[PDB]
């Protein structure tokens, strides 16, 4: 019995599962900062489920086989080309940004669904909030246009107006020269082409806008590079504070039921990511769309519903 | 009559269950078999009819149209095989389903012993052809063509429905046998005049009548090849058929209510034949030629003499075959040039001699060359009109002159002269296209040997 | 003007594929030689051989259900009977007037 | 039909016209609706009492109660509208249009 | 070709009908959404129904 | 060599608030994708 | 017609008792077959909507569709036949009870009926 | 809201409609209308936003005015005859007042102004309920009092409704406004046959309810409320768009679909009563509804509109919630013409 109105009517309530350890945490930081390791350690210590940062093929790991699909079928964008040619004529920058925001929204929906259905809290990397810092970085660098940022703002408003912001936001502060040296020591050739202005602009967007606006509605733990390795202290401040300024205390069983309806059924989560506003970077012609959709249908376990694909080995088709 | 209805219905399951690469073969073979079965309807009797049951009945007017309808489908599949090559299996099956549904409605329309069933199927045919025009059409003007074709028809046809229900409420039945046997004269009154107009407009709109023909060049130019064939050959004749059914209850009003339409058709055939002389498009020229021939058919039906009816039946059959062949030839040129402009691809007799002789024969049948059945219909209608009034011969002779002129102009511009230098993708004519042309043209010259098969119930 | 002059993401218009270059003697029915050859064979056999010839022969030898020769023989015997007995061939009245009751005028 | 019935019917008509005028102040729309109800109650009571239709004496009360319920409903709606705009002005209700 | 078929025969039946229907649609559908006008028209039609028909 | 399909310019006809825009209704603006419009504690001084 | 107020009509009976005096429709009725075909079409539409093999996804579901459609169609046909029989019965009774409003026309033969002739010229 | 309270409110709406349908006392019918409105108001505001509140307050104003005029007509009828039973009315003025009140409740022109706005304000599910279930009680009352209705007024508002729906549907890109105008036109068609035959009214009501249910459930499945948002559906699930095109063709009255059955029969019935001009005008007017249905079909399924890149991710997910009876609704709205003579069941 999939959770619905009937389950809520009979027994299903999500306020009996919350044990003060939900406390969804997101860790934010500039490129190549050790936020991933710190988030993994926090999830390990607090008993929370860690969510690796959303990539191009995050959705490909949650449907069908966990294996990623072709770039032509999933994303139609590449980060390496964005690093190589951020000002290209095919609009890869804003297409990548929009796909990444959609993947981040889907990941947030999955995390919220897990938190509401099981009661166990979760830890995330950069969420839908703080995804805008990259958008601003591309805009000031001239990579993308103003119409792209307006469309991003419309989509972000319409989508994020329906989800609860995280309790705890953790920011790792690493100065631009330090992360530049980290990139140079990483060995990734495409990452070496990141200009110092881009990283400075990401940090500027973090400090000037994201952090103050999150601080007014939740609690922030701004940490420098040296204070990030001792995760015991980070867990200590996480546990010490109590969230009395966010909307999470105001939620109850009715709002929880509505939110649990929203988080599952991902087609409504992603409904407004495809609004009919025609930006040349993201709009696709009819012929290309037709042939790409036809190619996607030809995939082994993608022609029918998951339980009705004979070629991947489904049996008892005629009685399901 | 169900021995033809059920196999046609049967084609749909066969197409859907067929292999991704075997749909065309199965459809063509079984449609040809159904066409062969339909030939048993040609054995008509000089008495009333072949009354199969309470629902369906066949006559010597319905039988040739039914045979033509069943014969068309394999040719339409052959012509559609080419430009649907890059098309998905589901959508190809949908196109074949549209053709099968159209043929089923057309078959059930001609038998249609009762007038309301005839109207229901007569307007049911409107949906598959609209879908064919507006879905599998190349240009952006296919939407406007579909809208014009839909709305002209429906505006002309709804008063027919009102008139039919009124007639059934007054007489008690709409069965054609009872209508013919219990027929009574129509008094000279305003109400009777408007009943006449309501009964007549629906069929005058789809001939089409001159002035009410603006939908036809649009719908025929912008439709795919199979759509153009089915529009020109069979869908235009429906109204003609309908008139020879309904004018049995419109006497003696037709004695003077026909003057506006007689003048309209007599002047409109001349006007459209002259329009054909200055045309920059092949398909538009063929469509306007169809308009002229159907104007002649309108005159024949309105004269209301036995020779008029025989000529009208022969002319509908001959025009259907000839116009289908002409559209097929134009599409063969178009699939190579992709332009549909008459003046661009020239001197094609040098490169495609067999296509050139196919063009010559199609044009000659368009000229109404004796002893072809086109000439038989033309001559019967002309003789009946001369009996009606001796002055009509001027208009008919002028129409014959202009018809020969524009037909030979179409032949000379496209086939003769010097080839265009920069067009280098004129591939040899395929066996499929030659077979299509042969299967268009051989029935005409075989029908010229047995004219009584297509001369109608008044023979 | 930083616009790329590209209105959207679209595939290029593909070029016409010649059925002769990959397979000569191609018959124009299909791009698979076996299916194409069988399509040609079935079309030619069922159209030209079965429908066109056998159907034409069936139509040629259809029994006289229209009764042309029957009417000829009936006319022959009527003419013989009326010439032998001096009757005036065809009569100008279709129905004998002894059973038509015209309305008395009394005008 | 004496003059009292005419006067009450005329009062109902006046209240209906005032409701349909809609100058402003949706509260006035509710007030006109409830004046219409009051006229209905008054003349229905007169008709029932005049004819001595005993079992029908319950009908006015019932009507009253139901109408009052509607008023509560309407009042609630009014408050909601104010909570979006600060005033109950009729012209603020123009987001949806034909 | 042009004077009657492309211009006047189009202007008479299809174009005139399209123009008239478009104008009437614009007239009908152009309502500001203000209920003042709606209920004023409601009062008008109520009075008209009471008076004219009977 | 390809069947025509609608492009962005063709689609922009159906994106307006109404069909057949007029001078008066030019002003009218299309509704939000999600049907919600933006919304766009008192102090008392108890003196002596 | 408006037989709603017909005397002796049970307020909410689908099939009255007198309807049992009429022959039931045969199980091979063309209309019953059409209802079965409608049920099969509904099953195919259901298979298509849920993204399942349209022809052969659920045989039990399609069988239930066809069976329910046939059941309801059989009862609907029974009710329709009964209603038409009632209409004919009332018609004939009214004609019998009012001979002054349905007099017998004196049979006249076409040899003594004057019909105007309109030549076609 | 709470699912238990939502079920209670829906059951209360249905109980008000049934109380209207099963009662013979005018006071009980008025009580049923009152209960129906009271329970319906919250459903329109199930999702809270300013537009939903605006739609609810407009709906409440119109319905309360209609109910008050209904009670006025009832009390006048009692005054001129001490009768409470719902039958032919005994006063002409009360009859016109009752006719106008029921037309306001149904949305017949010139009382049509609230329908497009209320439909646009509320969600798709609330719009489905409002356009399908809320037409039963007033039509039942009209069927009960059909013998006393003045044909002139009733037919005037019927023809006005048909013309207004046809004209107003041509100017709409929003799907809910199109649905509202289509409902106005179909109520106009329903009303024009009440003086002559109520069985035809019920047949048209059932066919229209089936067609509207199919339309609204297809619109809920493909969560689109505009023309352009619906134009994206072909790139995800073309079967929905094909079924939607067939349903739109049926809604336009095209034979041999189901939507041809009502108009046909209606015309037939009107012809029995020596009425020729009005059915002709109604048919040529319904051509306009067919036109904007065809425009929707052109922009939805007969052409492929440009898509977006994010659409690709939606290719990886299915519909978790399924609407049962959708295939049945589609089939009953498209392929029931050959069973037309079943209307003798007095549906
Ligand atoms: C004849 C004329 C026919 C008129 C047309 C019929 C109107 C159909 C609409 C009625 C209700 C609307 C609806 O259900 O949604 C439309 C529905 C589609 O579902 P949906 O719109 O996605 O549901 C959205 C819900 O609002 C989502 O809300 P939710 O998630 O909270 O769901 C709660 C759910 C679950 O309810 C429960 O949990 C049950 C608990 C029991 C509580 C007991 C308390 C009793 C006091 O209950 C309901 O959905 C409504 C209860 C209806 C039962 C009333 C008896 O389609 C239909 O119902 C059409 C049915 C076919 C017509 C009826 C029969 C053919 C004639
Ligand atoms: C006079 C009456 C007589 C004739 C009756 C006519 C109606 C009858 C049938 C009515 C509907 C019921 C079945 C339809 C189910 C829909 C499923 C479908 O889409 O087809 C896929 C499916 C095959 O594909 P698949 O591999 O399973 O999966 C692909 C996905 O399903 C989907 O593939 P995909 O998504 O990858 O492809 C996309 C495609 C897929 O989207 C669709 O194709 C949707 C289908 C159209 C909607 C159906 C309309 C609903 C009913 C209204 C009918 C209107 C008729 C009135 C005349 C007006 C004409 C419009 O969408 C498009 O391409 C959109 C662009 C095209 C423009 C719009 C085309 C116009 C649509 C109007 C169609 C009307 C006729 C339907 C004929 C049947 C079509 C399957 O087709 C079938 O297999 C079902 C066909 C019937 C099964 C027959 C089996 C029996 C044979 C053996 C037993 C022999 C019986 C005799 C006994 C004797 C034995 C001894
Ligand atoms: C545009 C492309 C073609 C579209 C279709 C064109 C075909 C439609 C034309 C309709 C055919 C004729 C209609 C009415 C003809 C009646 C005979 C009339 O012309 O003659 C005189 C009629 O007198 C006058 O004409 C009175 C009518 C004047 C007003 C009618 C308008 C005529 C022109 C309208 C043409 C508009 C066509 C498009 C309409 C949408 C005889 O006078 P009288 O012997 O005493 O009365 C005989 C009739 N009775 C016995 C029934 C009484
Ligand atoms: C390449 C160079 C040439 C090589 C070939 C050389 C040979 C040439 C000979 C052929 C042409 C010369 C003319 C010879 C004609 C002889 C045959 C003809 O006389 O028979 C006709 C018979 O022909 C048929 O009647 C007509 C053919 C049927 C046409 C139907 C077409 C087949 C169906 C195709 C689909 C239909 C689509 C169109 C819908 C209507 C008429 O005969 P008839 O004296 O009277 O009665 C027959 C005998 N009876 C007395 C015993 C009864
Ligand atoms: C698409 C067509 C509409 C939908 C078809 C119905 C689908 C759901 C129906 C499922 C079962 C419902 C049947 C009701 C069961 C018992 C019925 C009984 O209790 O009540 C009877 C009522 O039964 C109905 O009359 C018959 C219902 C059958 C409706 C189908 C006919 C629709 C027209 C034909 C279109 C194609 C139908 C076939 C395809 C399915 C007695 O009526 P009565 O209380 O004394 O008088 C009230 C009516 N008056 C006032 C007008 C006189
Ligand atoms: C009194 C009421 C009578 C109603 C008569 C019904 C006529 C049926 C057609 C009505 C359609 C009128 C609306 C209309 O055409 O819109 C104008 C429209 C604008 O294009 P849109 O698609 O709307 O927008 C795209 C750009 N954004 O203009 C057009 O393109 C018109 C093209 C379609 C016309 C087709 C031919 C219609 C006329 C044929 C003659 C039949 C007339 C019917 C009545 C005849 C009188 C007995
Ligand atoms: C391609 C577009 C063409 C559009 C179609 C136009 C056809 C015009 C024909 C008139 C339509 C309605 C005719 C009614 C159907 C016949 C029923 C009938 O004859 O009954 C008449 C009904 O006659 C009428 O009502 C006719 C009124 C016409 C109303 C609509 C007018 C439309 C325009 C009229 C002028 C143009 C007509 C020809 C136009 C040709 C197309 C361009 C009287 O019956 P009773 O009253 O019961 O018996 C008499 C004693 N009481
Ligand atoms: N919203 C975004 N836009 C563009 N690139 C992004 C975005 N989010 C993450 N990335 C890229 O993802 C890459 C890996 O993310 P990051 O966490 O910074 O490094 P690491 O995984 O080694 O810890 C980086 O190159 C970063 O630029």
């Amino acid at each position: 019995l999939q959770y619905g109105p009937l389950a809520f009517v009979l027994g299903e309530r999500t306020t009996r599962k919350l044990t003060e350890t939900s406390k969804v945490i997101t860790v934010d930081g500039n490129i190549c900062s050790g936020k991933g390791r710190l988030a993994r350690e926090i999830a390990e210590k607090l008993g929370l489920r860690h969510f690796p940062e959303a990539g191009i093929h995050y959705a490909d790991s949650t449907t069908g086989d966990g294996k990623p699909l072709d770039v032509q079928l999933s994303g139609n964008c590449s980060l390496e080309k964005f690093y190589d040619d951020p000002k290209s004529n095919d609009g890869n920058s804003y297409r990548l940004q929009s796909w990444l925001y959609a993947s981040r929204l889907l990941q947030y929906a999955d995390a919220l669904e897990h938190l509401l259905s099981t009661g166990q809290g979760v830890v995330l990397e950069r969420s839908i909030y703080s995804d805008f810092v990259f958008l601003e970085a591309m805009y000031r660098q001239g990579f993308i246009r103003k119409q792209c940022v307006e469309h991003y703002n419309e989509v972000k408003k319409v989508t994020a107006c329906e989800y609860l912001p995280p309790h705890v936001v953790v920011y790792v502060d690493v100065p631009v020269p330090e992360i530049q040296s980290r990139i140079q020591k990483k060995g990734n050739p495409h990452e070496m082409k990141i200009t110092a202005a881009y990283l400075q602009d990401i940090e500027n967007a973090y400090k000037k806008t994201f952090l103050p606006e999150m601080s007014e509605k939740c609690e922030v733990l701004q940490y420098s590079a040296r204070e990030a390795e001792d995760a015991e202290k980070v867990v200590e401040d996480i546990e010490y504070l109590k969230c009395d300024k966010g909307p999470w205390p105001d939620q109850d069983d009715r709002t929880f039921h509505r939110l649990r309806m929203l988080v599952q059924n991902k087609l409504e989560v992603l409904n407004y990511t495809t609004i009919p506003v025609y930006l040349p970077e993201i709009t696709i012609g009819a012929h290309q769309s037709d042939r790409v959709f036809q190619k996607f249908t030809e995939l082994p376990g993608r022609k029918y519903s998951p339980g009705y694909n004979e070629d991947v080995g489904d049996k008892w088709i005629w009685l399901k | 009559m169900l021995k033809i209805i059920i196999p046609t219905t049967m084609l749909l399951p066969m197409t859907w269950m067929s292999k991704h690469n075997m749909i065309w073969i199965n459809a063509t073979v079984h449609s040809l078999l159904i066409s062969l079965i339909s030939l048993s309807l040609l054995n008509q009797l000089g008495e009333n009819s072949l009354n199969f049951s309470l629902t369906f009945f066949s006559d010597s007017l319905s039988a040739p149209l039914l045979v033509l309808t069943t014969w068309l489908l394999p040719l339409m599949l052959m012509a559609s095989q080419s430009h649907l090559s890059k098309e998905t299996t589901t959508r190809k099956k949908l196109y074949i389903t549209m053709l099968i549904l159209l043929q089923l409605f057309l078959i059930m329309t001609f038998t249609a012993t009762e007038l309301i069933l005839f109207y229901i199927l007569f307007e049911a045919t409107l949906v598959p052809t609209l879908i064919i025009i507006t879905r599998w059409g190349n240009q952006t003007e296919r939407l406007n063509a579909g809208l014009y074709f839909l709305f002209y028809t429906l505006a002309g046809s709804l008063p027919l429905l009102v008139a039919l229900v009124y007639i059934q409420n007054t007489t008690g039945s709409l069965n054609f046998l009872i209508i013919h046997y219990w027929s009574h004269p129509l008094s000279n009154s305003w109400s009777n005049i408007f009943m006449w107009l309501a009964c007549i407009m629906a069929f005058m709109v789809k001939m089409p009548l001159y002035g009410l023909h603006l939908w036809l060049p649009k719908a025929h130019v912008e439709a795919p090849i199979a759509g153009s064939m089915v529009l020109a050959a069979v869908l235009l004749k429906l109204g003609g058929y309908g008139m020879m059914r309904i004018t049995t209850i419109l006497n003696p009003l037709t004695n003077y209510m026909a003057y506006p339409f007689l003048m309209l058709s007599m002047w409109g055939m001349i006007m459209t034949s002259s329009i054909c002389l200055r045309q920059t498009d092949l398909k538009s020229l063929i469509a306007y030629s169809s308009v002229s021939h159907m104007a002649l058919v309108i005159v024949a039906i309105m004269i209301q003499t036995p020779w008029s009816f025989m000529g009208a039946t022969a002319l509908m059959i001959a025009h259907g075959l000839t116009s289908s062949m002409l559209f097929c030839l134009a599409n063969t040129n178009y699939e190579r040039v992709h332009s549909r402009t008459m003046i661009l691809a020239r001197g094609l007799q040098t490169l495609l001699p067999l296509m050139a002789t196919w063009w010559l024969v199609a044009s000659l049948t368009n000229l109404a060359l004796p002893p072809s059945i086109n000439l038989i219909g033309e001559l019967f209608i002309i003789t009946a009109s001369f009996s009606w009034s001796n002055i009509t011969i001027i208009l008919m002779g002028m129409n014959m002159m202009i018809t020969a002129l524009y037909s030979l102009y179409m032949l000379i511009t496209t086939q003769r002269g010097k080839y265009t230098h920069h067009i280098n993708n004129i591939k040899p004519s395929f066996t499929r296209e030659n077979a299509l042309m042969a299967l268009h043209i051989l029935p005409l010259l075989l029908l010229t040997l047995n004219p009584k098969m297509i001369l109608g119930p008044l023979y | 003007p930083p616009e790329p002059t590209i209105r959207l993401q679209e595939d290029p218009d593909p070029e016409d594929e010649n059925l002769y270059e990959k397979n000569p003697d191609s018959h124009g029915y299909d791009k698979d030689p076996i299916v194409d050859l069988w399509n040609m064979r079935v079309v030619f056999f069922f159209g030209f051989s079965i429908v066109l010839v056998l159907g034409s022969t069936f139509v040629a030898y259809l029994p006289d259900y229209r009764m042309q020769e029957w009417a000829r023989r009936e006319a022959e015997r009527l003419v013989k009977y009326r010439e032998a007995n001096g009757l005036p061939l065809m009569e100008s009245n279709c129905f004998d007037p002894n059973k038509i009751q015209l309305p008395e005028d009394e005008d | 039909m004496p003059l009292v019935y005419m006067n009450i019917i005329m009062a109902f008509a006046i209240a209906l016209a005032g409701l349909l005028m809609y100058r402003s102040h949706l509260m006035s729309s509710l007030l006109c609706l409830e004046g219409m109800m009051l006229s209905l109650f008054i003349m229905s009571t007169l008709i029932i009492l005049n004819t001595h239709f005993t079992l029908a004496n319950m009908m006015p009360i019932i009507l009253l109660v139901f109408a009052a319920c509607e008023a509560a409903l309407g009042l609630s709606l009014l408050v909601m509208v104010s909570n979006t705009y600060g005033t109950d002005y009729v012209q603020n209700l123009n987001l949806l249009q034909c | 070709s042009s004077l009657l078929d492309l211009i006047w025969l189009e202007t008479i039946l299809p174009k005139t009908t399209s123009f008239i229907q478009m104008k009437m649609s614009i007239m009908v559908s152009n309502q500001k959404g203000l209920i003042k006008l709606y209920f004023l028209s409601f009062l008008i039609t109520i009075m008209i129904s009471m008076t004219l028909f009977n | 060599a390809r069947q025509w399909q609608p492009d962005v310019e063709w689609a922009e006809q159906f994106g307006g608030a109404v069909m057949y825009p007029t001078k008066e209704t030019a002003h009218w603006k299309p509704p939000p994708w999600n049907d919600v419009d933006p919304p766009k504690n008192l102090t008392l001084n108890f003196g002596p | 017609t408006m037989m709603s107020g017909r005397p002796g009509r049970v307020p909410l009976q689908f099939l009255p008792n007198e309807a049992r005096s009429l022959p039931p429709p045969k199980l091979t009725d063309p209309r019953l077959v059409y209802m079965g075909f409608l049920g099969y079409c509904s099953g195919l539409i259901d298979n298509a909507i849920r993204r399942r093999p349209v022809v052969s996804a659920g045989l039990h579901r399609q069988l239930l569709y066809v069976t329910s459609f046939v059941f309801f169609g059989y009862y609907l046909l029974k009710r329709q036949d009964y209603m038409y029989a009632l209409r004919d019965h009332d018609m004939f009774a009214y004609v019998k009870s009012h001979p002054e409003d349905f007099p017998e026309k004196d049979k006249k033969t076409y040899g003594e009926i004057l019909e105007e002739f309109h030549p076609v010229r | 809201m709470n699912p238990i309270i939502y079920t209670t409110l829906i059951m209360t709406v249905m109980s008000g409609t049934m109380l209207v349908m099963i009662s013979s006392h005018w006071l009980l019918i008025w009580i049923g209308f009152e209960m129906n409105l009271l329970a319906m108001i919250p459903v329109l505001m199930k999702n809270f936003n300013p537009r939903a509140t605006e739609a609810a307050t407009k709906y409440f104003l119109t319905q309360a005015t209609a109910s008050m005029m209904l009670m006025m007509a009832i009390i006048i009828n009692l005054l001129y005859s001490g009768q409470w039973t719902i039958t032919k009315m005994f006063n002409p003025v009360a009859m016109t007042m009752m006719t106008m009140a029921l037309a306001m409740k149904l949305g017949l022109s010139p009382f049509h102004f609230w329908v497009p706005e209320v439909t646009q304000g509320i969600s798709l599910q609330a719009g489905l309920l409002l356009l399908t279930w809320q037409k039963l009680a007033p039509l039942s009352v009209l069927c009960q009092i059909s013998q006393s209705i003045n044909p002139n007024l009733m037919l005037t508002m019927a023809m006005l409704s048909i013309l207004i729906g046809g004209w107003g549907g041509l100017n709409q890109t929003q799907l809910r406004k199109i649905m509202a105008y289509s409902s106005i036109a179909h109520m106009g068609w329903m009303t024009a046959v009440l003086p002559y035959n109520t069985t035809m009214t019920i047949l048209n009501l059932l066919i229209y309810i089936t067609m509207t249910l199919a339309m609204f459930m297809l619109l809920i499945h493909s969560s689109a409320t505009t023309t352009l948002s619906l134009s994206h559906t072909w790139n995800k699930m073309p079967v929905i768009t094909s079924l939607m095109m067939v349903t739109l063709l049926s809604m336009g009255g095209l034979p041999p679909l189901s939507g041809f059955m009502p108009k046909w029969m209606i015309i037939q019935e009107m012809t029995k009563n020596e009425s020729i001009i009005m059915p002709t005008l109604m048919a040529m007017t319904a051509l306009l509804n067919l036109y904007f249905y065809m425009r929707l079909a052109y922009s939805s399924s007969l052409t492929m509109f440009p898509s977006t890149n994010n659409m690709k991710m939606k290719w990886q997910f299915e519909h978790t919630k399924q609407m049962k009876l959708l295939p049945t609704m589609i089939v009953l709205s498209t392929l029931v013409l050959p069973m037309t003579p079943a209307l003798s069941s007095l549906n």
